[PDB]
């Protein structure tokens, strides 16, 4: 079964740049059996181009695509607002047909540190026996930011998930949650507890911290 | 004027069945192929099944085969997808899709009105399939208690609840300002949970309240929380 892998991941674009998609099929499809989609959150996916090159009815020709072989790309040839989305390649070369894993195209703007906030579990939580330590790390751009947490100074691994925002309609930033699950048990054998922030608009690390009971 | 309308969602136990049915209009629906797709949480999409215009040729996504088969009624306009003997893996956005309106033989001779399922140019919605032997529950809310960039921040953690989705609102509604509220994360236990949270002036803490209206109407839950500094 054809896997398709597309690259980069994500590109930083503003409009009026090109973007140029990749994907990679682990066997040879013929120049004529490929199809590319845009997809926006909360929105049916959309055809952009099929037979390799040929684009779908209504869409206008700064969309170009093509390839063979093992690669195919998409072009947008200058970005515009709604071309921000994320974008799928798909094979019908050979059944099982398949899609690429997207590639999300974003909007580049200014470097905006997030704002970081440490909260620990609340007393209401605690009565009722569990324990959620949150960290926030608000309306900050680009993406990228390392949130590590530590516990009596261990860090801590494997006990903590992210969720994140959709890029923001207006100023086009991200929020993001890192939450720290343990037992009410272990919380009470600890004191210390700091969120570690590392992002490209801080000059160094920023850690927000509590202690226990204090 | 052409659309297609997906319906027959729902939750259902692992092991259960349900049928997933899409009406078109608009168009010549009888010379068309069609296909269903899905995106899992967090994942991308998924090509499921396709069977092109009079039904006879039909095919299935590896993790599917089996368990899941296409029909179609060109009388009235329905494709269906049955889907059966459901998995946790399965849960997911199911989109139902339109193929082409044409083939082409091994030969290179294209047929005009002989629609497959190769590509897919126009998508319902889609529909909620959610696979899980959770029970439904209503959530516990936790207040979230106030500087940085300026100001504090506060929030809810409303945690545990089953199925999705919850709303979230703060002093009554009137606040939407700096509000963030996150998508959900399934735990491990199966429930799920978020938080709610909003950047607030931190000369203000003091003079006003603060509370975040949180409904669940799948358990008819309602609650309303204060946070304080």
């Amino acid at each position: 079964e054809i896997v398709l892998t597309q690259s980069p991941d994500t590109l930083s674009l503003s409009p009026g740049e090109r973007a140029t998609l990749s994907c990679r099929a682990s066997q040879s499809v013929h120049s004529r059996y490929f199809a590319w989609y845009q997809h926006k959150p909360g929105q049916p996916p959309r055809l952009l181009i099929y037979g390799g090159s040929t684009r779908a009815t209504g869409i206008p020709n700064r969309f170009s695509a093509g390839g063979s072989g093992t690669q195919f790309t998409l072009t947008v040839n200058r970005l515009e607002a709604e071309d921000f989305a994320v974008y799928y390649c798909q094979q019908y070369g050979r059944s099982p047909y398949t899609f690429g894993q997207g590639t999300k195209v974003e909007i580049r703007r200014t470097v905006a540190a997030p704002s970081v906030f440490i909260f620990p579990p609340s007393d209401e939580q605690l009565k009722s026996g569990t324990a959620s330590v949150v960290c926030l790390l608000n309306n900050f751009y680009p993406r990228e930011a390392k949130v590590q947490w530590k516990v009596d100074n261990a860090l801590q691994s494997g006990n903590s998930q992210e969720s994140v925002t959709e890029q923001d309609s207006k100023d086009s930033t991200y929020s993001l949650s890192s939450t720290l699950t343990l037992s009410k048990a272990d919380y009470e054998k600890h004191k210390v507890y700091a969120c570690e922030v590392t992002h490209q608009g801080l000059s160094s690390p920023v850690t927000k911290s509590f202690n226990r009971g204090e | 004027e052409v659309q297609l309308v997906e319906s027959g969602g729902g939750l259902i136990r692992p092991g259960g069945s349900l049928r997933l049915s899409c009406k078109g209009s608009g168009f010549i629906f009888e010379n068309f192929g069609f296909g269903w797709v899905r995106q899992g949480p967090g994942k991308g999409l998924e090509w499921v099944s396709g069977t092109n215009w009079n039904g006879g040729d039909s095919r299935y996504g590896d993790s599917v085969k089996g368990r899941f088969t296409i029909s179609r009624d060109n009388s009235n306009n329905f494709v269906y997808l049955q889907m059966n003997s459901l998995r946790p893996e399965d849960t997911a956005i199911y989109y139902c899709a339109r193929g082409t309106d044409y083939t082409i033989d091994d030969q290179g001779i294209r047929y005009q009105g002989s629609g497959t399922f190769w590509y897919f140019d126009v998508w319902g919605r889609g529909t909620l399939v959610t696979v899980s032997s959770a029970s439904t529950k209503g959530p516990s809310v936790f207040p979230l208690a106030p500087t940085s960039g300026g100001t504090a921040a506060l929030g809810c953690l409303v945690k545990d609840y089953f199925p999705e989705p919850v709303t979230v609102s703060w002093n009554s509604g009137a606040l939407t300002s700096g509000v963030h509220t996150f998508p959900a994360v399934l735990q491990s236990s199966g429930l799920y949970s978020l938080s709610s949270v909003v950047t607030v002036p931190s000369s203000s803490l003091g003079t006003q309240t603060y509370i975040c209206n949180v409904n669940h109407k799948p358990s008819n839950t309602k609650v309303d929380k204060k946070v304080e500094p």
